[PDB]
């Protein structure tokens, strides 16, 4: 169509970091949306649908209490202020210690009135736990409505 | 009516420790990512810490990494910077801000590190 | 502009032990005819709507009992006030360190005008509404 | 609206299998979208928002570590190749042997071609709570 | 072709207990929130209970709160009202319904509370 | 230049076991569900196995169910077919593919199940 759109996927080759990518196969960055500084830049004022998923994986439970967050934040052109739009927290481990693998996905989605030149960041707290190897697990998208 | 008031600034010796404090008011503290920036004499404004709304995401430049810890209390509308292994290169006016460019910073607080 | 009916309402942080949706906030919407009435979103015209809601539950230590958490979006028909489940999940909280359970719901539904939508949970005493963007409820016409 | 749209729901009458249905009751299959071989068929080229939820329920933890997956996959018209668009995994149990519930929600925008097919599939149909309505669904809408 | 038949009504003295039952058919029981409503002598129809599809969400007016417990069994297409520590002012014809206006209510079951 | 090269085929006797292997290149392997298909002489190509990207979803026709096991190592870009309790009617050319219809298949590996060497 002609609608501003993106669906970016985590770079599988990055190392313990969340790095958004516009790959050819089943990814999108079109109709004026740009990926600058791992951040989607809104090309025009209006309503957008904004969404993201991360999947965290761990081989067992460490001593310290583990808290996982995923967040979509808006950075305003006007001031460079950074407000949380969508977030969630997950408690993967309640005990410690063989070592069985654990998995915790987080999905965020909603509708926001945005200004041209606003940037959106999709950010986590434990990239050492991020399962970005396989595809379809880590992604970040907008589409103008 | 946004006001950020920094405090905890003072004179400390190298290898020393300081806790800076920041009182927020006039906005919803819980909504905004917060920042520590500083300015040394004759130096540009330099961001030193970024923290998200829940305090689980922290970012630092390599200049202060290992040594500085940013934290927040949303109930207290208060932001903190725990500064450890302090160096003479850390002396400056330290501000809390809603951007890394120093947006809505206050009088700042002065941290002097000498012998 | 856009003239598509839209809402994105958020849990009142100053409310206490209940889920109360608010629209008069930054980064919230209620426009093009959608009303917030008796804690529920009112559909201003017939058609396809995308409906979504998220809740975050939190406790200071694993419950002493087998708690189940649920989140539901329900359709109340204009007449006959019949309440049907459109979207729901149930989460098992962890079987003192803090625990966190998000639930996300969304999908597309043909609605008649004056149909109401509620987004409801079963344990408001575990609902984490103090923080921004953890608890929301929206629709948009497609 | 004349846009391709589908919201198909789990068949409650099936046993240990995920079968998609078009009820007239708060379910959709319209404006050219077809349900064939348990896959949604795209009637025209374009951008589609694609989403799905499954709800897993188990009475107690088994002796064998369980991993649960939900995947939305695209089958291309030209070759019948099948690629993963959206996927997640959950580990419902950490020790053996009190019911447990696990939801997984998937969603995203994708460029699709006319005749491209979409499957929503899981690994453990025996743990799927499709008895109650509104817990298991699979939808697209052309944007 | 929706049909709700109520049962379990009777005479009880103040402080008594009664279990009302409601047998449903003609609709997908699991899809619908269900209600208990009542009609007292000379009074407007009054909803006394609401339950959601999985039975985990329940709502009550202050009039019956603490004393009335709505439950459902989706397998059995049956709705229940546990009525404890019953008062005379609870005396009324009780109906299950698909709305708090009493839509698709049946013949009702009579609960009389007198000393 | 998608290449799927099959190997591990041989002569085996009824009740025998064989591990087929498939070295993949020229695509993002962890993106695609993968298949095992076989052509037996004078028969149409038959799909015998399907596996999803993460390896937790596997499907088999009634003909081999319980006796064949498909698996994959995404780090090694390799697909495997463990073939147990082999019977003479399983004798055919075996291909790994991106489709049940045999797309991107290689030369294939010949599996002969005889009661005489």
């Amino acid at each position: 169509s002609d609608k501003p759109v993106a669906h970016v996927v985590a770079n599988p080759q990055a190392e313990g970091q969340l790095q958004w990518l516009n790959r050819r196969a089943n990814a999108l960055l079109a109709n004026g949306v740009e990926l600058r500084d791992n951040q989607l830049v809104v090309p025009s004022e209006g309503l957008y649908l904004i969404y993201s998923q991360v999947l965290f994986k761990g081989q067992g439970c460490p001593s310290t209490h583990v808290l996982l967050t995923h967040t979509i934040s808006r950075i305003a052109v006007s001031y460079q202020t950074k407000v949380n739009l969508l977030s969630a927290i997950k408690s993967p481990c309640q005990r410690e210690t063989e070592a069985k693998p654990w998995y915790e996905p987080i999905y965020l989605g909603g509708v926001f009135q945005l200004e041209k030149g606003d940037r959106l960041s999709a950010e986590i707290n434990r990239p050492d736990y991020l399962d970005f190897a396989e595809s379809g697990q880590v992604y970040f998208g907008i589409i103008a409505l | 009516e946004v006001q950020l008031v920094e405090s905890g600034g003072g004179l400390v010796q190298p290898g020393g420790s300081l806790r800076l404090s920041c009182a927020a008011s006039g906005f919803t503290f819980s909504d905004y990512w917060m920042y520590w920036v500083r300015q040394a004499p004759g130096k540009g404004l330099e961001w030193v810490s970024e923290i998200n709304t829940n305090g689980l995401i922290t970012k630092y430049p390599d200049s202060v990494k290992g040594r500085f810890t940013i934290s927040r209390d949303n109930a207290k509308n208060t932001l903190y910077l725990q500064m450890n292994s302090l160096r003479p290169e850390d002396t400056a006016v330290y501000y809390c801000a809603r951007s890394p460019s120093g947006f809505n910073r206050g009088q700042g607080t002065l941290v002097t590190v000498s012998s």
